[PDB]
C-alpha cells in the first residue's frame, strides 16, 4: 500500500527552525515528484514547492524560497521540508503529496499533514473529563467528553476506539487564555449505556498523551 | 502570479440535485487546471486534472469543464457526504496557484435542536475548576442562541462556544457551549440552566440541574 | 482579643433533618462558650451555655458540644420555626467576643409566586404622589426578577424592592415591589404592568391594570 | 435582552442618492428607538430619538420611521461626508441594546492609484533599521495588490500593509505599504521597487529608487 | 460650553483595576444622566450603564455588574467608571455621554473616549521619521512614518492642523507588541519645499509630542 507518513504536530519557538518529515513506503520513491502544500488555520491552500527524489531537483514558490528548503534521504525514502526563521505566519498544516499515473489510472496520495505551531508557550496535555447525564430516561442517551486546556493543536477524539461512529459530534477547538478546549458528544441507545462501557479516546501527539476516559454512570 | 478567482465563497443546492462552481484564471492556462475536495479535518483529495479528467475513485457525479480562462466543476446527485470545500488550481505556469475555495451548502427543512446539559464531573472538581456543558445537536438553520443562567441570573463570562460544520449525514448543525467557573464559585450556587433560542419555536428549550 | 470564626455563613437542611454549625476560637477558652439564636426583628435568645448546657425552655433538639477551640451546635428535627441566625460566643476571656453568625436555610420544592397588584390609593393621590405596589408571595427559590412596564415601556427607576427572609411556616420567600411616580405621571399613562420572571415558568407572570 | 437586528452589515448607494437601513426588534419596543452615526476614529453621534425625531444639528436628510418591531433609517442626498457606521438602539426595555451596525458605502467610477515611494530616512538609518514606504492614494475599487521587489526579486517578509476607509471627500481608498529591513541588509542591495496591481490597468504601476 | 473630558488612553496590567474619569463642565452636573458605552477594537457599541449624579442612582447592564462600578464626585463634577479584574476582553474605548433637552432642542454630548489597553507590556514612545521624495509635478506627496509605539492611540496632524486637505492617515498595525502607522499629505509644488511642512505626532500614553519637519 502506498503511504505517506507525517508527524501529527510540531511546536517550535519563534525564530527557530523545524524540519517536517514525510516517510514514503510501498512505491519507488525516486519515480514521482513530491509536492508540499501549506494551509493556515481556516485559510486556503498554498503551494510551497516540489522536489524530485531521484536527483533532488526542485521547483519553489518564490514566496517560500528562503523560508522552505526541500531535501530527501533516499536511504530511508524520506522527504524533508525545513522551515527557517519561524514567525506566527508559519503556523499552518503542511501536507506532502504525490501523483501516480500507472498507465491505466491516475491516483493522488497525501500525508496526514503536520500541524506546525509557532509560539513560545510550552506543551500542555489535555484534561479529559467525562460528561455523564445525571440520575435525574428515554430511548436514546447522549454522553459527552470534555477535552480541556491543551496546547498546541491538534487532538483526535474517538469513541470505543472507533467502534462508535454514528451519532458522534466532535466540536472544533476554541483557543482561550493560550489553551485549547474542545468537546465531543455521542448518542447511543439507552440499552447500550449504562449497561455497556462507553469510552472516550483522546490522543494529543504534541505531549505524547493517550487517555481513555470511560463515561461512568 | 496567475490568480485563480472562485467568485462564490458558498454554493447551495438540495440533496439529490446539482451544483456548479466557477473558477476564472487571470491569464490563459489552457486545460492545465485541477480541482480538489477537502472535508473538515481531512487531507485534500484530488477530483479533476486536465480540466475535465477524473482521478481514480472519483465518481462521474463530479464533472469538470472549461478551457482557457473559464472553468467549471459540476456535482450531480449531491449527497450530504459531499459537504466540503472545493478548490480550483492552475499548474500551467509557475508558481502553482490555488483558488480561494468554495464551501458547499445544503438546503433542508428546519429542525429543532436536541439539548443536553451536563454538570461538572467529580474529576474536574478536584482540579479547582468547574465546567457545565450544554449540547445543541442536529438543528437547522445554523443561527442559534444559547443563554446560561446561574440561580436565574444570566452569566456571559467564561462561556466558550463551538459550532460544527454542516453534518455529513443529515445536513444539520450542532453547537457546544461550556460555562467554566471556579470550584468555589460553582459551590456558591444551586440552579444552573442552559436556555436555547432557535427559530423553530418561540418558547426557548430549557435544560437545567441543581447543586 | 479572642476571635470566634464560624466556618459557614449559611447552613442548609430539609425540614425534619439536622444541621450543625462549628465555631473556631483563636485561643483556648475551655468550655466557656455560649450559643444564641436570633430571628428576624427579635432580640437574641440564649440557647447554650458552658458549650453543652441548655437554657430553660430550649428544646433538646439543640445540642452543643466541644471543648478548647472547636465547638459545635447541632439542631435536630429542624423546623421552619428554627429559621434564624445563630451566633457563638466566648465568655472565658475579656473582651467577650461573638462569632460572625450563621444563617439557617431550608431546602424545599419549587413554588411559583402568587402575584397581586394594587393601584395608588385615593389617599396618596391627594398628596401628589402615586405608588403602585406588587406583592409576590410564597415562592422558592429566592431568586426572582421583577420588571415594571408603563404602557409597554420599562421603568427601572423609582422602584423600591424588599425581600422577606425565609418564611417561618412554609420556608418560601416573598417580595414587595413598589413603583412610585408623581400624580401627574400616573395620570399621563393608562396601562401599569408588574412582570415576574421566576424559575418555575419560562413565561413571566403578568399582573396589570388599566387606569382608564 | 431585546435583539436589535440590522439585516445588512453594509449599505451601498451613490452620492446624491438615498439609502435606507432597517432594524428588527425581537419584541415590541414601541417607538423608543434611537439611531447613531459613528465616523471612523470619532465618538458616536446621536441622529434620531423616539424612532423619528432628530437631535439638534442633524440635517433633515436623516429621517427615521417605524413602530413596534420594524424601524428604518433613511439618508437622503447622501454625500461622501456621510460615510460612517450606523447603529440602531432600543431603550424601551432594560438593558439598552444596540444593533450590530450598518456601514455605508458609496459606489463610484474606477480610479487608478497615485503611487509614491520613499527611501529610508537618514534618521531611521541611525537606529539600525530601514523602512521603505509606498503610498497608493485615491484608488477605486478597494481590491489592490502590492509586490515589493529587492533587486528584481520579490520580498514578502516584513511587509506591513494598511488600508484606509472610504475617503470622506471623493469616496476613494488609499493604501500604505512599508517594507522594513535591517540597516546592513538594506545596504546589501540597490534597486527597491513598489509595484501596484489594480484593475484599472493590465500592467502594474511601478515606482522604484536606487540606493546608489 | 458643555464638555465631557476623558483621558486619551490607559495602560493597565491584567488582573489589576482602572478608574476611567469623565470631567463635566458648562452645565449642572446633577441634572442629567451620565451614560457609559464600551466599544471593543473593530466591534460595535455596548451599553455598560448609567448613573444620575444627583443621587448616584444607577442602571447597570447585567453583563457588567461585577466588572464596572459607576460613581460620581459632585465636588469636582466628575464621573468615574471603575473596571476591576481586567482581562483582554476589557481592552476597548470607553465613552461617557449625556443628553440634554432644554425645552426647545435635544443635544447629545460625548467624551472623546478613553482607550483602555490590558497588557503586561510597558509603554514605548513612537519614532517619527520624515518621508521626503527622492531627488527631483504640479503636486508633491509628502509622508510621515510613526513606528514602534504602544499602546494606542496616537494623533497625527500636519502644520498643527492647518494642512487638512490632501491628508491620508492610515490605521495602525500591530506587530510584535508594537504599533506602526503612516500618514501622507499631497500639497502644491509651490508649497513644498518652499514652505515648511511639519508632521505633528502626539502619544499621550508616553507624554510624547514630536514635530517632524519634512526637509528636502
Ligand atoms: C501542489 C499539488 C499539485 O499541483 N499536483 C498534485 C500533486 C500531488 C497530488 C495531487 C495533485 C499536480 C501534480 C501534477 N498534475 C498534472 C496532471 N497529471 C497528469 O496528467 C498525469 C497523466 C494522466 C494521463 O495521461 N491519463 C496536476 C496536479
Ligand atoms: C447608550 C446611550 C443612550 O442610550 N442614549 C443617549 C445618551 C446620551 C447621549 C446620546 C444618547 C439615550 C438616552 C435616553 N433616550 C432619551 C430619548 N428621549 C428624549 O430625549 C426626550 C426629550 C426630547 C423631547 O421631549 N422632545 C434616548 C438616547
Amino acid at each position: 500500500q502506498v503511504q505517506l507518513q507525517q508527524p501529527g504536530a510540531e511546536l517550535v519557538k519563534p525564530g527557530a527552525s523545524v524540519k517536517v518529515s514525510c516517510k514514503a513506503s510501498g512505491y519507488t520513491f525516486t519515480n514521482y515528484w513530491m509536492y508540499w502544500v501549506k494551509q493556515r488555520p481556516g485559510q486556503g491552500l498554498e503551494w510551497i514547492g516540489r522536489i524530485h527524489p531521484s536527483d533532488s531537483d526542485t521547483n519553489y514558490n518564490q514566496k517560500f524560497k528562503g523560508k522552505a528548503t526541500l531535501t530527501v534521504d533516499k536511504s530511508s525514502s524520506t522527504a524533508y521540508m525545513q522551515l527557517s526563521s519561524l514567525t506566527s505566519e508559519d503556523s499552518a498544516v503542511y501536507y506532502c503529496a504525490i501523483e501516480i499515473y500507472d498507465g491505466y489510472n491516475t491516483m493522488d496520495y497525501w500525508g496526514q499533514g503536520t500541524s506546525v505551531t509557532v509560539s513560545s508557550a510550552k506543551t500542555t496535555p489535555p484534561s479529559v473529563y467525562p460528561l455523564a447525564p445525571g440520575s435525574a430516561t428515554n430511548s436514546m442517551v447522549t454522553l459527552g467528553c470534555l477535552v480541556k486546556g491543551y496546547f498546541p493543536e491538534p487532538v483526535t477524539v474517538t469513541w470505543n476506539s472507533g467502534s462508535l461512529s454514528s451519532g458522534v459530534h466532535t466540536f472544533p477547538a476554541v483557543l482561550q487564555s493560550d489553551l485549547y478546549t474542545l468537546s465531543s458528544s455521542v448518542t447511543v441507545p439507552s440499552s447500550t449505556w449504562p449497561s455497556q462501557t462507553v469510552t472516550c479516546n483522546v490522543a494529543h501527539p504534541a505531549s505524547s498523551t493517550k487517555v481513555d476516559k470511560k463515561i461512568v454512570p | 502570479d496567475i490568480v485563480m478567482t472562485q467568485s462564490q465563497k458558498f454554493m447551495s443546492t438540495s440533496v439529490g440535485d446539482r451544483v456548479s462552481v466557477t473558477c476564472k484564471a487571470s491569464q490563459n492556462v489552457g486545460t492545465n487546471v485541477a480541482w480538489y475536495q477537502q472535508k473538515p479535518g481531512q487531507s485534500p483529495k484530488a477530483l479533476i486534472y486536465s480540466a475535465s479528467y477524473r482521478y481514480s475513485g472519483v465518481p462521474d457525479r463530479f464533472t469538470g469543464s472549461g478551457s482557457g480562462t473559464d472553468f467549471t466543476l459540476t456535482i450531480s446527485n449531491v449527497q450530504s457526504e459531499d459537504l466540503a470545500e472545493y478548490f480550483c488550481q492552475q499548474y500551467n505556469n509557475y508558481p502553482l496557484t490555488f483558488g480561494a475555495g468554495t464551501k458547499l451548502e445544503l438546503k433542508r427543512a428546519d429542525a429543532a435542536p436536541t439539548v443536553s446539559i451536563f454538570p461538572p464531573s467529580s474529576e474536574q472538581l478536584t482540579s479547582g475548576g468547574a465546567s457545565v456543558v450544554c449540547f445543541l445537536n442536529n438543528f437547522y438553520p445554523k443561527d442559534i442562541n444559547v443563554k446560561w443562567k446561574i440561580d436565574g441570573s444570566e452569566r456571559q463570562n467564561g462561556v466558550l462556544n463551538s459550532w460544527t460544520d454542516q453534518d455529513s449525514k443529515d445536513s444539520t448543525y450542532s453547537m457546544s457551549s461550556t460555562l467554566t467557573l471556579t470550584k468555589d464559585e460553582y459551590e456558591r450556587h444551586n440552579s444552573y440552566t442552559c436556555e436555547a433560542t432557535h427559530k423553530t419555536s418561540t418558547s426557548p428549550i430549557v435544560k437545567s440541574f441543581n447543586r
